[PDB]
């Protein structure tokens, strides 16, 4: 299967056509996703195979092929990039000061940004292109827009 | 059956379109991993 570090569409025939169910992060010969795009279920790179590895509900995380690997985290500050890869569309960076959701065991990031949910799973970049965690886990907010969590996993 | 491909590199891109808010907001996180709003 393709390892080469990028980031990658998440796709299933299950349905209509070919449909993007989210998105992912190949670093190191690891891929990273949000849990409730593949369930936790295996996936095909060509004829190869990647197996999860680690994955927690709770975090709306999941990796592939070894353990997480991304450990880069908002500075609290600066603007980042939405490395958005829509259905059916060109990759895109989308540039943005993320808010900020307050929660009992700290603060996260977050980015306001309308996509559709096969977006799921871009990366979000600092300005030394690296990722900070994945878009496609918030909440529904007053508007009807959407507002994602910056989700970051832990590298052990 | 699921399948990846691949969609581009990890780059930032100076001159990027520029957008989006910054809100502060309270939410909680359940179980299931679904926040919700606090009010
Ligand atoms: C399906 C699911 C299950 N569990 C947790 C979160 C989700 N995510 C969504 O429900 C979702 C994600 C987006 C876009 C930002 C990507 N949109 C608009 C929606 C409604």
């Amino acid at each position: 299967g393709e390892t080469t570090d990028g980031v990658y569409r998440v796709m299933t025939r299950r349905l209509l056509g070919s449909t993007q169910v989210g998105v992912g992060v190949m670093q190191e010969g690891v891929f990273h996703t949000m849990w409730h795009v593949t369930k936790g279920a295996a996936l095909r790179s060509g004829e190869g195979r990647l197996d999860p590895y680690w994955g927690d509900v709770k975090q709306d995380l999941v990796s592939y092929c070894g353990p997480w690997k991304l450990d880069a985290a908002w500075d609290g500050l600066s603007e980042v990039q939405l490395l958005a890869v829509p259905p059916g569309e060109r990759a895109k960076n989308i540039q943005t000061l993320p808010g900020i959701f307050k929660t009992k065991d700290g603060d996260i990031g977050a980015v306001a940004l309308d996509y559709p949910a096969g977006t799921s799973g871009s990366p979000i970049l600092d300005k030394c292109g690296r990722v900070i965690g994945l878009y496609g886990n918030g909440v529904v907010i007053k508007n009807g827009s959407y507002v994602s969590a910056i989700t970051q996993g832990k590298r052990e | 059956d699921m399948y990846i491909e691949r969609a581009g590199d990890i780059t930032w891109e100076k001159d990027a379109e520029v957008t989006g808010n910054s809100p502060r907001l309270d939410v909680a996180l359940d179980e299931s991993g679904d926040f919700s709003l606090v009010e």
